[PDB]
C-alpha cells in the first residue's frame, strides 16, 4: 500500500548522479 | 538511439523483460477486451431484463419473461432452480423454512458466475502492482553494467553511465506502462462487479420475496 | 526560462498526462460539490424531518408528516415500500412472516439509496491514489527522453539538460495536486456514508418498529380485540 | 544563518510545513480531549461495570445504573429500555420485542461508535498522507532548484546545496506529521474497541436480564 | 565476494526454495483434489438420500474429506437421539461444517500467510541489503576528500544484488499466493456447495419426517 | 570508533536505540506469547482429548477438574453453571441458549482481548519504523547538506558520514521493520489456532448443553 517510496531513494540515486561529474 | 538503436540500446535481457512486461501488457488487454465487451452485453441485457422483470407480479409470470429471454438468460437459470426446490421441497409444509434453505442456494450459483468473472482478477490487480517492481530489476540490472562500465573507464560523468542509464529507464517505463493501466481498469471492473452484481442480488432478492409472498399467500392466504 | 518556455518546450505526452490530471480533477471538483450541497440538503432538511417523524408515533403519522417533505422524501418512498408490502400483505395471516419480508426490501433500497450516490466515488479514490504514479511515468519519460538525449553522441553536462528533468518532475506535482484532495474527498464522502447511512438506518429502524409495534398490536393486542 | 536557514528556499514551502503543524496542534487537541475523555469513560464504566454486574435484576440495575453522576451512556440505555417497554404496552408478544431491541441498543452501541466516529480522519488519514504533502513540496522545491541550476549551467555544485535541503525538510515536516497520528486511532481504537465490547457487554447483559426477565414473565407470569 | 550481504540473498534464495517447494506440493495436491472433486460432484450431485449420499462416497476411498463430514452428520444423527428436537440439530450441524470446513480450509492454511508476506517484504530486506552495502562503501570512503566513485561502484553494484534476489523472490510468491488465495475460493466454494447439498438433503429429510408423521 | 558511534550526531542516534529498545519490548511481547500459546496448545491439545468426549455438563465439569483452577474451560463452565442459576424458574428451556451462546462469544472475543494489547505495537511499528529510518534520512542528508554548503566543493567524501548515518538510520528502520510484522503474522496464526480450537470448544460445550436442554424439553415426551 504504501510501498513505493524507494522512488524516494531513486531519487537520492539521481542525487549520486549529479554528484559524480563534479 | 535509433529505432533500431533503441531496438539494440537495450540489453537482450532488458530486452527480454520489455518483451515480457508488453505481452503481459497485451494479454491482458485482450482480457479487458473480453471482460468490457461481455460486461457491456450483460448490462444491455441487465438493462432490458429489468424492465420486463420489474413488472412480474406473479412468478409463474416471470417464468413466462424469463422464456422470452433466450435460453441464456441467468434469470432462467435461477427460476429453474426455484421451481427445482419447488419439486425437491414438494411435500415440505414448512413453508417457513425452504426459502431460506433456497436464499443461500441462491446467494451461490450466479454469484459464482459473478465469481466465474472474478477470475481474471490477479491478471490486472497484481501484475500492474508487480510491473514498477520488474522495472526496478531492470534499473538493478543496468545500473550494474552502469557500474561495469563506469570501472572500464573510471572518469565518473554522464558518458560513461549514461546508456545503461537510458536502458534502466527504458525498463522502467515499461514497467509503469505495464503497471497502470492494469491496476486502474482492475479498480473499474471491480467497481463494475459490484454494481453489476448488486443489481444481480437486487433481482435475485425479488425473486426471492415473489416466491416468499406466494409461499405466503399459500401458507396463510390458503389456509385462510 | 519562463513557464510557458518551459511547458511548450517539454514533452506533448507529459503535457497530455497533466492536462488529463487537471480535468480529471475537475471532474473530481463537480462530483464533490454536487455531493456536498445535495447531502447538506438531506443533512439539513430530513435533519429538521428525523425531529418530526422520530415521534411520528402511529405510521400514518409517519406517512401524514412525510407527505409534505416536498417531492424529494426518500422516506416517504420507503413508506410507500411499506404500504406496498402492506398490499402484499393482503390475505397474509402471518403477521410474523411480513416482517421478515419487510425487513430487508428496506435495506434492499437504502444502501441502493446509498448506491443511488455510489457513483464516481471508485473514480476519483482511485485517481487521488495512483495519480502520482501516473505523475512518476511523467517523470520516467522525461528523465529517458532527456538522458537518451545525451546518450546519443555521448555528452555530459547535467546543469545544460535538468531543465527536462525539471518538466519531467512537473508531472509528479500535478499528480500530487490532483493526488491529495481527491482521496480526502473520498475520506469527507466515506463520512457522508456513516452520516446518513445510519441516520436514514435509523430512521429505516424507526419505520420498521413503527410497523413493527402495529403488527404486534395486531398480533396480541388484537388477539383480545 | 539560522533565520538564513528559515529563509533560503521559499515562503510557498513555509506555508505548506506551517498548515501541516497547524493540523497536527489541531488534532493534538483531538488526541488529548479523546484521551482525557475515555479516562473519564474507562475509570467510570470501570467502576460502573464493577457495580452493574453484580446489578441482579433490572431494577437493581436502574438503581445502580442512575448515578454514577447523572450523564451515564447506561442511564439512556435504561431509558431506551423503559422507552419499548412503554411501547411494549398493549401487545402481548415478549418475544417480538427484545429482538427489536436488541439492534435499538446495537444501532444506539453504532450511536456509541457514531458517538467518537466523527473527526477520526483527520488524525488517522492526515498521519498517512503528511510525508506525501512534504513530498510534494520536495517536488516544488527541486523543481526550483533546476530552475536556479539552469540559470547558472555548466556548473551544478553548490548552485543549489542548501536549498534543496529546505524541501527535503518540507517532507521531513511531512515526516513530523507522520508517525504518531495513525497510531492515535490506532490508539483509538484498541480498549476503546474494549470499550465497543465493554458497554455493548451490560445493556446486552441487561438485554439478557430483560430477556430473562421476560422469562420472569414467559416461564412464571405465563399462566395466571 | 561480500559475505553478509550474501547472507541475505541466500536467505532470498533458500526462502525461495521452501516456497517452491510449498507451491509444489499445494499445485499437486489441488489438481488432485479439483479433478477429484470434479469427478465426486457429478457423483454426489444426485446423492438423493443420505444413505445415497454415504454409498455415492464410499468407493471414494478414505481420502475423502466429505466422507467425514457425512461421519459428522451421522455423529450427530446419534447424538441426537433421546430428545425430539429435530429442529435445533441441522443449524448446530451447519454450524458443525462451519467449524470442519473451515479446518479443511485451515487444514492448508499454515503456509500461506508465510508466502504471502514473504512475497511482500523481499523487496525490503533488499533494500536492507542495499543499505547495507553503501554503508559500508562509504565507510570505506569516509576519508576527507575522495572522487573517482568506480571505487565505490562495484560495492554498491553488489549491494543492488541483494535488491535484485530481492525482487527475484518478490514476484512469485505474492503471484502464488494470489493464485492458491483464488482457488481458495474456489475450492471451498464447491465445498460449501457440497456441504449446502449436504445440508438441504438432511434438511429435507427431516422436513419428511416432520412432515410424513404429518401427512 | 566510539567516537563513530556518536558521529555527528546523537538525537538520530537517539532514535536508532528508541526503535531497537522499542525492539526489546515487543521481544518480550513475543517471547512471553510465544511460551504462553505453547502452554496453551499442549494444554488444550491433552484438555481437548479429555474434554472432546465428556458426554454430559458433568462430565464437562468433572473432566475438567484435573485441569487446574487456570483454565478457560473453567471460566466457561462458570458462565454456563450461571446461566443456570439465572435461568432457576425458566421453562422455557429454548430461549436460554441463545442468550447464553453469545455471553460466551463475547467471552471469546475477551479471549482474544486476552491478549489484545501488545498487538499493535509490533504490527504498526514494523510497518512504519523504515519511516522513522526515513525521517533520520531527511534529518541525516539536510546536516550533510549544510555541511557541503559550508565547503562548497559538495564532492566527495565530504557527503560520506551524512550519507553513512542515514543509511544507518535506514537500517535500524529495517531491523526493526521486519520481524516485527513477521512475529504479528505469526501472533495472528495464533489467533487463528487458539480462536478455532477453543471455538471448536465452545461449540462442543453448546451442543452438549444444547442437547442436554432438548433432552430436558422432550423429556417426558419422546418416551
Amino acid at each position: 500500500n504504501v510501498t513505493p517510496f524507494i522512488d524516494v531513494m531513486l531519487v537520492l540515486l539521481i542525487i549520486f548522479m549529479v554528484a559524480a561529474p563534479l | 538511439l535509433s529505432v533500431w538503436g533503441m531496438y539494440q540500446h537495450a540489453d537482450i535481457v532488458v530486452k527480454c523483460v520489455m518483451i515480457g512486461l508488453i505481452l503481459a501488457s497485451v494479454v491482458t488487454w485482450a482480457i479487458f477486451f473480453s471482460k468490457s465487451v461481455e460486461f457491456f452485453n450483460q448490462k444491455r441485457r441487465l438493462k432490458r431484463e429489468q424492465q420486463l422483470l420489474a413488472e412480474a407480479r406473479s412468478l409463474n409470470q416471470a417464468n413466462d419473461i424469463a422464456a422470452d429471454f433466450g435460453s441464456k438468460s441467468l434469470s432462467l437459470h435461477l427460476l429453474n432452480e426455484a421451481q427445482n426446490e419447488l419439486e425437491l421441497s414438494e411435500g415440505s409444509d414448512d413453508n417457513e423454512g425452504i426459502k431460506e434453505r433456497t436464499s443461500f442456494r441462491l446467494e451461490r450459483r450466479v454469484a459464482a458466475v459473478g465469481r466465474q468473472m472474478g477470475r481474471g482478477n490477479g491478471y490486472l490487480a497484481t501484475i500492474g502492482a508487480i510491473s514498477p517492481f520488474v522495472g526496478l530489476f531492470g534499473t538493478v540490472w543496468g545500473i550494474m553494467n552502469s557500474f561495469i562500465g563506469i570501472a572500464q573507464t573510471q572518469t565518473t560523468n554522464l558518458a560513461v553511465v549514461a546508456p545503461g542509464i537510458a536502458e534502466a529507464l527504458l525498463a522502467t517505463a515499461i514497467g509503469l506502462v505495464a503497471a497502470i493501466p492494469a491496476v486502474v481498469i482492475y479498480n473499474v471492473f471491480a467497481r463494475q462487479i459490484g454494481g453489476f452484481k448488486a443489481m444481480l442480488g437486487d433481482v435475485a432478492a425479488q425473486v426471492l420475496l415473489l416466491q416468499s409472498r406466494d409461499l405466503d399467500l399459500e401458507a396463510s392466504a390458503a389456509a385462510h
